[PDB]
Formats: C-alpha cells, sequence, structure tokens
C-alpha cells in the first residue's frame, strides 16, 4: 500500500509535468 | 529526376530538413513535389516540399548528399510527385525511397489514394505465416492489415521474416499467378540487421520471391518517414496487375519518429508526446492502401504486416494506439511468455483477427473452430484433469516453434489433438511425437502400414487436403489409419524408454534429443 | 452574393490553406472550389473556416493539397458545401461533398442542403418515450434503447462496436418504414464493401427496385477535413427525412470518435492552443453543434445509434466523456469481459438508459432489471472475498448468490445473427417479454437445479433448456462409457 | 446469356477469344499470366478456360527456359481447383479431374493417383478406365523392381536418432 501510493504520486506530479510541458511547446511553434 | 524551372535558393539548413528563398519572379514551386539542389556543377540533391510559406519561401526535407547541401546553392524543381522504379526486375535486390539500387519498369506514384469502397472485395484467400498458433487463432487473409506488437526481443521481425519464407515452398509449386510476392521494409534498422536478413532470405530462395526496402538508421529522417509508402507502391503494381503481395513494415514506431524530427524542424505545432497532429493520417493513408480488390479490377491483394515496438507492454502509448485503431486486429508478441518458453510468443487472449474465419482455408476452419472452444475451457480451468484439460495442453506444447511449419505437417499434428491421439502421450514428448510423424513414420518402419495413399512423406497431398479437408470421405479413414499406427507404435515401442532412463547420461540424452525437437516441427 | 468571386492561394501549410481576395473574404464555412490546373487527377474544394483579415481566410481541404501552387485561381460556390437530399439519394453512396462514388450513373437530386445547418431551438423538441426493442438482452434489460434515442456505443479497440452496429442494422433497421443513414465516419473502407453487399444481399439496398438506405463515407484514406465534415452530410440528408418528408429516421455514426480526432489535426495546424490532452479548444463546441442537431424534432424524429472509440480504454478521456452527456442510452463495453469470453462485451454497471423508469417501461421491466445491476454488484463485491478467502468460507445464502450471479453474468452473453462467422452458432433474436421473464424466474430461483453452461451464449429460456437437454445426454452417454 | 459479378455491374462473358491465348502455350507458367489478363478486364475464368489451362500444365514443361526448384505439376494443378471451386464457386466437370489423373501416370506419381481415382469415382463418377490400369502398372512396377517408398522410412533404427 505505501509503494503504489507512492507510484501514484509520482504518477500525479510526474502527469502534470508532461501534460505542461506538450502543452507550452505547443506555443512555442506558434509564437 | 527530371529538372524543368529553377524554383530558388537554398537560405537555411538544420541537418536534414532546409528553406529555400524564392527566385526572382517568384515561380513557386508545386506542394509534395521533389525539387533537386545543385550541390555541384555535375552533382544534384533530392529534397521534397512539406512547406509553401505565405512569405514565398519553401521548406525540404533533404534526402541525397546531405552533407554536401549548402545555402546559397540552385534549386531546380520537378513538378512533379515522386516516381520510383517498379515491377519484377526489382525483385532480389535492396532499395531506397527514392528508388536507388543499393550494392550488396515502367514507374508508379507513391502519393497515391487507396481503393474506393465498391473496387475492394471480402477477404478469402489465406496467407498462411507457417505458424500453428498463428494461422488456427489469428488466421490472416490475403488483403488483411494484421499489427504484430511487442517489447524489444519478442520475436516480431523474426515471425514477419518466417512468413515471407513461408511463401517460397507454396510459391515454387504452385502457379505464379496466385504467388504471394513480399515486399520487407526496413524503417530506422541497423545497417547489419538487414545484411543479415538479406543472407537469411537468399538461403531459404526467398529473394526470387522477394525485394527489401531499406532506410537504415544512418540514412535521414526524410528516407525513413518516405520508406513505408515506397513499399506499397512496389507491392500495388501486383495488386492492379491481378496478383497477390504481402509487405512488411519494420517497423512503423521508428518512422513516426522520423516523421516527428521532420514536423518539429519545420516548426508544425506538436501534441500528445511531441508528435505532430497528422501522426495518425500518416499511418492511416499507409495502411489503408494495402487492401483485397474486388473481380472487376483483377482480384490482386497487398496484405499488411505493420510491426511497432511497445514499451514494457504498454499498448496506452499514442502511436501503438492509433495503429491498432487501423490496422484488422494484431498479432501481440508477450515478453513473459518469450521468456518463459513458448515462442513464438503468442499471447492468445490479446491477440485478435477481425476477419479470421472468412480468412482460412476450408480444411483448416475445420480444425480451428473448436480449438477456440477447447482453449477457452482450458484458459478458465487453468485458473480455476478433464479430456479439454488433456488435449489443451498439448496444443500449448505444439504452438512452440523457430521455423515455420508446412500447411500438410501443420494442419495433421493439430488434427491429431483434435480428435485426441496425444491423450496418452505425455506433454514433454508431443515434439518427439510430432518429429517421427513429419520426418519419419512409423507404419512403414515396423510393419503395420497398409495404407493405399496417405502417408507424411508425401509433401504433395497438401494440396488435396486443402481440396477437401480431413473430414471428409475421401481422407478421413485413410488418415485415422496413419495416427492410429502411429500412436500405438510410439506408445508402446518409443514412449517405453521414458519409463525405463532414470540415470545418469540417459536423462541428459533425453533432454537434449527433446530440445532440439522443439526447434524442427 | 459572392457567387463566383476570385480569390488566390495565399498560404499552404498541410490541409489547412490561406486564400486572398481581391473585393473582401467570402462568409465563414463557404466552400471554395480551386479552379487552376495542376497536374491533378481529382479536383480541390477548399471550406473557410477562419478570417484572418478583410482579405483573407483560412481553409481546410476536402481532397489532398497535393501539386498546390502558390498564387493559384479559387473561386467561390455560392454558400456552404451543398449535399443532395430527397428519396433520389436512398441506395447511392455518397462522399463528403455529395458525389456518387459507386458508377451507377447520376444521381436524381432535384434539391441540394448545405451541410452546416443549425440545430433546432427549445420549442421544436419533443418526447416521445416508447422503446425500441432491439433484440438483443443486455440492451433490452438493462440500458434499453428508446424512439428517438441518441444511443451511444463507448468501447476500446476490438471489442464489439462495428459488431452490434451491424446486429442492429439486422434486427432493427430492416423491419422499419422509415429510411435510414450510414455515416462512415473516418473508419475502415473494407468495412464499407461488407456493409453494402450484405445490404444488397438482404434487400434493403436494391438496384432494380425500392431502397431503404444511404451511405455517406469518409473513410481513413481521405484527409482530416473530410473525415471532419462528412458526419454532417450524412445528417443533412437524415434531417430532410425529419424535417420535409416528416418521419421516423435511423442514423449511424461509425465512429463518432473519428470526427472529434479529425478536428483535433486541422485546429492544430489552424494555430490553436491545445486544451487538456492535446485535443483542440473547441472539443465541447465541436461536438455541441453536431450532436444537437441530431435529436426528435416536432416535424419528424432521427433515433441515432453512435460507435464511440475509448483511447487507450481510457474512459475519462475528453472525447468519450464529452460524449456521454448528449446521449440517452449510454452503452459501455469493456475489454476484461470480452477476452473473458462474454458477447457482446457490454458492462452492465458501467451503462445507464433515461428510460430505465417504471413510467415508461412496465414495472415488472424495471423490478427485473434493477435486481440483475443489484445481484451483479453484490457479485463484484463477493468476487474479492472468494479470491482473499476461499468459495467455502462465504455463507449459505451467499453462495446461493454466486451461483444465480454467475449464471446471470452467463445469460447476458448472446450469439449475435450477424456474427455467425466469429461465434460458429446461429443467431438468436430474444423477445422482450421473453427476456423478461428469463431473467425474472432465474433471479427467483426456478433455474437453480439448470446448470451454468447452459446459460452460457444462447437466447431465451427455451434454447436455454434445450442445451441443458443437450448437456444431460451427452454427460450421460460419456459417463456410460 | 447475361451475368454480373458480386456488386452488380456486367461483367464480359466472352471467353472464347482468351481462350486461344492459352492454347499458344510453350511453358505452363504462361497460362497464369493470362487468367490474370482476363480478371484484369473484367473477365472471369469460365468452366472451358480452367480445364483448357489444366491441358497446357500437362503438355508443356514447367516454367520457362530454366527449371524452378520442386516445380510440381500436380500442385500447380490443384491449386487451380481450390480457386475454382471455393473462391470462384464452379464445380468442376468430368474433363477437369481427368487431366489430373493422367499427369500422375504421366510424372510417374502413382500414390496420387490412388487418391484421385477414388475422388473421379466418387465425385464427378464418369468413367473410371484407360488410366486406372496404367496407374497399376505403375505400382506393380515399383514392387517387382526394387522396393515401395523411401529408405528413410525403412530404416527400423528407432530409440535417440536426430
Ligand atoms: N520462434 C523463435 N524461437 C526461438 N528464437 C526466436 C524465435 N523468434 C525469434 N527468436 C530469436 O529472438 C531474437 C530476437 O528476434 P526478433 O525477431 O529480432 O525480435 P524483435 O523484432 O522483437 O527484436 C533473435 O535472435 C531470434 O533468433
Ligand atoms: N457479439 C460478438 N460475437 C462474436 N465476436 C465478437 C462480438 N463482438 C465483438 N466480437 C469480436 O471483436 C472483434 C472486433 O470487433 P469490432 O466491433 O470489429 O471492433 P471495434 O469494437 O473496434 O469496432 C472481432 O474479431 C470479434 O471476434
Ligand atoms: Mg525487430
Ligand atoms: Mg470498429
Amino acid at each position: 500500500q505505501q509503494r503504489t501510493s507512492s507510484l501514484y504520486n509520482k504518477t500525479r506530479q510526474f502527469g502534470i509535468t508532461a501534460a505542461l510541458i506538450e502543452i507550452l511547446s505547443a506555443m512555442s511553434s506558434l509564437e | 529526376f527530371k529538372t524543368t524551372e529553377m524554383i530558388g535558393y537554398v537560405h537555411s539548413i538544420d541537418g536534414t530538413i532546409a528553406t529555400l528563398i524564392p527566385a526572382p519572379g517568384n515561380p513557386g514551386v508545386a506542394y509534395n513535389t521533389i525539387i533537386q539542389i545543385q550541390v555541384s556543377p555535375t552533382t544534384f540533391a533530392a529534397g521534397l516540399v512539406f512547406n509553401l510559406e505565405k512569405d514565398g519561401r519553401i521548406g525540404i526535407i533533404l534526402m541525397d548528399n546531405i552533407t554536401e547541401v549548402q545555402s546559397g546553392q540552385k534549386v531546380m524543381a520537378t513538378g512533379q510527385l515522386l516516381h520510383i522504379p517498379v515491377g519484377a526486375g526489382v525483385l532480389g535486390k535492396v532499395v531506397n525511397p527514392l528508388g536507388h539500387e543499393v550494392p550488396v519498369s515502367t514507374l508508379g506514384k507513391v502519393d497515391t489514394g487507396a481503393p474506393n469502397i465498391v473496387s475492394r472485395s471480402p477477404v478469402n484467400y489465406n496467407l498462411l505465416t507457417g505458424f500453428k498458433a498463428v494461422d488456427t487463432m489469428i488466421p490472416i487473409g490475403r488483403g488483411q492489415r494484421e499489427l504484430i506488437v511487442g517489447d524489444r526481443q519478442t520475436g516480431k521481425t523474426s515471425i514477419a521474416v518466417s512468413t515471407i519464407i513461408n511463401q517460397v515452398r507454396i510459391n515454387q509449386q504452385i502457379l505464379s499467378k496466385n504467388a504471394v510476392i513480399s515486399i520487407y521494409v526496413s524503417i530506422g534498422q541497423r545497417c547489419s540487421n538487414v545484411a543479415r536478413i538479406h543472407r537469411l532470405l537468399q538461403s531459404y530462395g526467398a529473394l526470387r520471391y522477394t525485394t527489401v526496402m531499406a532506410a537504415t538508421a544512418a540514412e535521414p529522417a526524410g528516407l525513413q518517414y518516405l520508406a513505408p509508402y515506397a513499399g506499397v507502391t512496389m507491392g500495388e503494381y501486383f495488386m492492379n496487375r491481378g496478383r497477390h503481395c504481402l509487405c512488411v513494415y519494420d517497423d512503423l514506431s521508428k518512422q513516426a519518429v522520423a516523421y516527428r524530427q521532420i514536423s518539429l524542424l519545420l516548426r508544425r505545432p506538436p501534441g500528445r508526446e511531441a508528435y505532430p497532429g497528422d501522426v495518425f493520417y500518416l499511418h492511416s493513408r499507409l495502411l489503408e492502401r494495402a487492401a483485397m480488390l474486388s473481380p472487376g479490377k483483377g482480384g490482386g491483394s497487398v496484405t499488411a504486416l505493420p510491426i511497432v515496438e511497445t514499451l514494457s507492454n504498454d499498448v496506452t502509448a499514442y502511436i501503438v494506439t492509433n495503429v491498432i485503431s487501423i490496422t484488422d486486429g494484431q498479432i501481440y508478441l508477450d515478453t513473459k511468455l518469450f521468456t518463459g518458453g513458448q515462442r513464438p510468443a503468442v499471447n492468445i487472449g490479446l491477440s485478435v483477427s477481425r476477419v479470421g474465419s472468412s480468412a482460412q482455408n476450408a480444411a483448416m476452419k475445420g480444425v480451428a473452430g473448436k480449438l477456440k472452444g477447447i482453449l477457452a475451457e482450458y484458459r478458465k480451468l487453468a485458473a480455476d484433469q478433464t479430456i479439454p484439460m488433456i488435449r489443451g495442453a498439448r496444443f500449448v506444447a505444439l504452438f512452440n516453434q523457430k521455423q515455420p511449419s508446412y500447411f500438410m505437417n501443420a494442419i495433421v499434428s493439430l488434427y491429431a489433438c483434435l480428435n485426441g491421439y496425444l491423450d496418452d502421450v505425455k506433454v514433454q514428448y508431443v515434439k518427439f511425437y510430432e518429429y517421427l510423424l513429419v520426418h519419419r513414420d512409423l507404419g512403414i518402419m515396423y510393419g503395420t502400414a497398409k495404407n493405399k495413399f496417405f502417408y507424411m512423406y508425401v509433401q504433395e497431398l497438401n494440396y488435396l487436403i486443402r481440396f477437401f479437408t480431413l473430414n471428409s470421405p475421401i481422407l478421413h479413414g485413410e488418415l485415422e489409419e496413419m495416427l492410429k499406427q502411429h500412436t500405438h507404435l510410439f506408445l508402446q515401442h518409443y514412449q517405453s524408454k521414458m519409463n525405463a532412463i532414470k540415470s545418469e547420461k540417459d536423462v541428459k540424452a533425453l533432454k537434449n534429443l527433446l530440445y532440439s525437437c522443439k526447434r524442427a516441427v | 452574393d459572392h457567387k463566383g468571386r476570385v480569390g488566390h492561394v495565399s498560404q499552404v501549410i498541410g490541409a489547412v490553406v490561406d486564400v486572398h481576395f481581391a473585393d473582401g473574404v467570402p462568409p465563414v464555412l463557404t466552400a471554395l472550389d480551386v479552379v487552376d490546373k495542376l497536374g491533378r487527377d481529382e479536383p480541390l474544394t477548399l471550406e473557410i473556416v477562419q478570417h484572418l483579415d478583410a482579405h483573407t481566410g483560412r481553409c481546410i481541404a476536402m481532397q489532398t493539397t497535393d501539386l498546390l501552387k502558390l498564387k493559384a485561381k479559387v473561386v467561390s460556390t455560392g454558400g456552404n458545401i451543398s449535399v443532395p437530399v430527397g428519396r433520389e439519394t436512398l441506395g447511392r453512396i455518397f462522399n463528403v461533398l455529395g458525389d456518387a462514388i459507386d458508377q451507377r450513373g447520376p444521381v436524381g437530386e432535384k434539391l441540394r442542403m448545405p451541410i452546416h445547418a443549425v440545430a433546432p431551438k427549445l420549442a421544436d423538441q419533443a418526447a416521445e418515450d416508447a422503446v425500441l426493442t432491439t433484440g438483443i438482452k443486455v440492451i433490452d434489460l438493462i440500458l434499453p434503447y428508446c424512439k428517438g434515442g441518441k444511443i451511444g456505443l463507448f468501447g476500446g479497440a476490438g471489442v464489439g462496436k462495428t459488431v452490434i452496429i451491424m446486429e442492429l442494422i439486422n434486427n432493427v433497421a430492416k423491419g422499419h418504414g422509415g429510411f435510414s443513414v450510414f455515416a462512415g465516419v473516418g473508419e475502415r473502407t473494407r468495412e464499407g464493401t461488407d456493409l453494402y453487399l450484405e445490404m444488397m444481399q438482404s434487400k434493403v439496398i436494391d438496384l432494380k427496385g425500392e431502397s431503404k438506405c444511404v451511405l455517406v463515407y469518409g473513410q481513413m484514406n481521405e484527409p482530416p477535413g473530410a473525415r471532419a465534415r462528412v458526419a454532417q452530410s450524412a445528417l443533412t440528408m437524415a434531417e430532410y427525412f425529419r424535417d420535409v418528408e416528416g418521419q421516423d429516421v435511423l442514423l449511424f455514426i461509425d465512429n463518432i470518435f473519428r470526427f472529434t480526432q479529425a478536428n483535433s489535426e486541422v485546429s492544430a495546424l489552424l494555430g490553436r492552443i491545445p486544451a487538456a490532452v492535446g485535443y483542440q479548444p473547441t472539443l465541447a463546441e465541436d461536438l455541441g453543434q453536431l450532436q444537437e442537431r441530431i435529436t426528435s424534432t416536432t416535424k419528424g424524429s432521427i433515433t441515432s445509434v453512435q460507435a464511440v472509440y475509448v483511447p487507450a480504454d481510457d474512459i475519462t478521456d475528453p472525447a468519450p466523456a464529452t460524449t456521454f452527456s448528449h446521449l440517452d442510452a449510454t452503452t459501455v463495453l469493456d475489454r476484461a469481459v470480452a477476452e473473458s469470453g462474454i458477447y457482446p462485451a457490454v458492462n452492465p454497471l458501467e451503462c445507464a438508459s433515461r428510460i430505465m423508469d417504471p413510467d415508461v417501461i412496465s414495472v415488472d421491466h424495471y423490478n427485473v432489471a434493477q435486481d440483475v445491476v443489484q445481484m451483479l454488484t453484490k457479485y463484484r463485491e463477493l468476487q474479492d472475498i472468494i479470491a482473499v478467502l476461499g468459495i467455502d468460507e462465504l455463507s449459505e445464502e451467499d453462495k446461493l448468490i454466486v451461483d444465480r450471479a454467475r449464471k446471470l453474468v452467463k445469460f447476458l452473453s448472446q450469439p449475435f445473427q450477424v456474427a455467425e462467422v466469429f461465434t460458429g452458432m446461429t443467431g438468436h433474436y430474444v423477445q422482450l417479454d421473453d427476456t423478461i421473464d428469463s431473467f425474472s424466474g432465474l433471479l427467483m430461483g426456478t433455474y437453480d437445479q439448470v446448470p451454468e453452461m447452459a446459460f452460457y451464449m444462447v437466447g431465451g429460456i427455451n434454447s436455454v433448456l434445450e442445451k441443458a437437454k443437450k448437456m444431460a445426454e451427452e454427460a450421460a452417454e460419456l459417463e456410460k462409457m | 446469356a447475361k451475368k454480373y459479378d458480386l456488386f452488380g455491374y456486367e461483367v464480359d462473358t466472352n471467353t472464347a477469344p482468351w481462350i486461344e491465348k492459352i492454347k499458344k502455350c510453350k511453358y505452363y507458367d504462361e497460362a497464369g499470366e493470362v487468367l490474370v489478363n482476363m480478371n484484369v478486364s473484367n473477365c472471369p475464368p469460365d468452366i472451358a478456360t480452367y480445364n483448357a489451362t489444366l491441358q497446357c500444365i500437362y503438355q508443356s514443361p514447367s516454367k520457362q527456359s530454366t527449371p524452378v526448384d520442386n516445380e510440381s505439376k500436380f500442385c500447380a494443378m490443384m491449386d487451380l481447383l481450390e480457386e475454382m471451386q471455393h473462391r470462384n464457386r464452379l464445380k468442376p466437370n468430368e474433363e477437369s479431374w481427368t487431366w489430373v489423373m493422367k499427369e500422375c501416370v504421366k510424372s510417374g506419381q502413382f500414390r496420387l493417383g490412388y487418391c484421385i481415382q477414388q475422388v473421379m469415382e466418387t465425385e464427378c463418377k464418369g468413367c473410371p478406365a484407360d488410366l486406372v490400369k496404367a496407374n497399376e502398372a505403375n505400382a506393380q512396377k515399383a514392387k517387382t523392381e526394387g522396393k515401395e517408398h523411401p529408405g528413410h522410412l525403412s530404416q527400423q533404427a528407432g530409440l535417440f536418432d536426430v
């Protein structure tokens, strides 16, 4: 339970980094 | 290629991409056309047009002589889409996406629309991979698009290459009208891997009925992007001229990465996993050109075997999920089954053929319809010994094989297990039982033969079985003799030794015998 | 006005193309023919999506943009993309533009309507709450499709969406006095042939005589501009039969995800910033204007079955999640249910229907249907206990619930008539009265002595007792031997 | 009479021009190339066309100037039967299987001949004669001269071989 919750929490944060890098890498292409 | 008009000068280069400034007058080149850049007075360097900006500037994807391209060089236009050399004369050779032969014929458009609704027909002609696991459970028809997915070193190339090698035994014997001509496209692979496949195709006589499209990792993204398109073009020649063809793309994962490089370098807005908007459209228009044409247009075919590498059995990746939604099902290769023993490591639960039943042969449809019922009950009962549990376990042992099996040698060994000839035979000795069925024969050995026609040494019965099936008044009684003689003699004379041999240097001799029997079907 | 107003191609980046007009830009959604010659085999038609300035307008290509030079002559049509309508369309196949793609001479048309119609107002809406008996056990019992309903088939790749649409065309669309329309939105060109042939064999489409189907296909091979707009082309034809002719009509969109996905391609190239999970920011608005047109008006009644692709089996994804709000009967297909052996692969707990109500359907229908949902909910809780503890550890009454609930899961499976090739068994149309009575008796415990595998892959109770008789006879023979 | 394909388009029933192309055959792989060219020009093979092809398989040598590996006129012949029966939906007449029986006795593959006379007797009845005695002659020819079958089967070695 400890180690799966940590993976849920890592995936939560890693998801939002990766979400926003893609979204803002879009508008660098659009100026 | 054929020059026409000097459209502009080279402005910027960024590896394998460039942009041009228009020459005085502003002629404007046509979209998606080839253009020749004068690297020297004598030599040219090809390139494809990908962007036509408002300024007058033209985005180029470099193809040849990339080191020799420079800023300020003149650029001639073709005013035409990319055409390449295609025909029977191209077979047994390695070729670029642009058409140049690699050292070791009327042209056709690479950018072509797929056959429309009335142009196609339902898939009926079978395509034998030469695997009992695949040809029964996940049967591929001619004109079908069957995906191959799985991790690195799971047997994605081998199962695709052995499918091409399986055609030679048929193609040699059959009329050339119905011969499966193969087109192995090698996108982004290592160079020595292409050489080993060339030698492997040459040793099994496959080069006669095969042509190798090649865009290695050294070669630029422009060629890798265009390599599967050039592969289909070569197949469509056979399709449109009433012949059947096969196309392997190894692999579409590395094509997408090459297309992403091109798109990102030319400032196309990226989306999911940094790929452009039209990365779905990339694979869709490729795979839809593979089809089964109608009787009205020859009845030819291009069968597609796209390979797509997954990272740690993750089907949720963008490129993998795209190709699954395009193709007519998949052949999933599990990493745990590979290391576990089962080779090819075909996960039957995950794998699926969307047009399986209609694609199979009449004989193969008879046996395989029952196998779905047996393995369904075996998988359920394995989680939670019946007759399904006995016979189901033997099928799993039979599905293991290195090189592809001949249609006669496969279907008889499966028919034996279906009617229950390997029930008294133990699970470890199924490959020794199958080896002695195909190559040797026990009825002719000992004494008790007396069959008028049906034997396993006579390979020509293959095509009689395909016509009439095993469950038929012609072959049923004669076949059930062959199997009754083989089982009784194997159990009495050959399996008796295994109760005996319980000593050092005999148990090891038994192992080395049984391990070599896994390879030869 | 603006009828043959000339313009020139300003910029070409993929399917997205800018056009400069000297005497001002046309309106939005205006179709434009590219008159300039080039080396083309097929024509090019651009639809204006945006305006950049008073003289320039950004567009999307319905055909490929190959060989298109800059400054190429472009001319307006008059208005939106126009598509033929009426009874002359019946039997024929069409593309996004409305050109016949079946090689059977010119269409009889006599009127053309624009693809981009406006959705009905609040006053035009009307509710007719009657049950559409699909002849399928899981649907008719748990999530019954209503007359006039917008229905959605949500599921991942290779679960039974295309199979269920084909079975509904067999079960419902054949014995129907209304006509039908099939929007082949971005799906397999090869699947389109099999539908055309099977309808010709069954004579719902007829060459020599009366036809009762229209086919509008914009498949995977086509560029994003076509695949986006092709859903609306079919919807315009169904709108004619609804509004003008005043009739009950069926619509079949396979797949509605491919509309959203097609718009996601152009939206990137148009220069919009993508929203969540890389979709267009106008995702909810795109579905809004499309799905709102699909409705039962006072004049007629559309009854739309739709297929919905759930990408990566992620139901929380925007493309299905946004669609769920629009639908009357939401059908959810699960992969684990398919791989376990149950076809169709309908997970009944995630499903829902608006007409699952004592007022619309009968009291006996609602009470039996709720007990199946209740029993299956208890069964999922008990399934976690058996994995931990064991089957023997359960109580006396709970064991009997498992025996019934296991039979309920098996009895929910059904061999489809279109899927004779897959299942290897003849189909079963199960009546609504048969479906309710057979499931009612199973909940009572009248079929406790009936074995479990009798219920797997059969129709109603007569086929269950028939298979149970065959199981008793074959088990008697093998025991004797 | 008039005829239509699976979609319902008109189909060229004019077979006779394509038949005379198959008669000028020389090597039997050229017959397949003609059979392609009929289908390409919306003209499906007739029941007489398949029999005209079957004739060319019997008479000529194999591919062209060079021989192919594992030629088998029987396997090329039996593939063509599978095409007409299952896919094209045409029952082969009495002429069809008589060409097959000739090739068994000509090449000397008598074991096939035993299987196909059983087929010819049961399926298409006809007249089971002339070739039956010629086939039975080749069966006795193998027995009296040396032995029937190959030597890898006879061996009697057993145990840990290969
Ligand atoms: N059926 C099989 N039995 C035994 N070995 C195999 C089989 N298929 C593939 N291999 C071996 O596994 C290795 C990887 O195979 P390959 O087809 O290249 O997989 P991938 O394409 O996933 O890298 C090769 O060295 C090959 O010899
Ligand atoms: N009712 C059913 N009966 C038998 N097989 C089914 C059924 N529904 C789905 N399948 C299986 O699912 C596979 C593909 O389903 P399909 O509907 O074509 O895909 P999708 O769900 O992506 O539209 C088929 O190969 C078939 O075996
Ligand atoms: Mg590989
Ligand atoms: Mg589908």
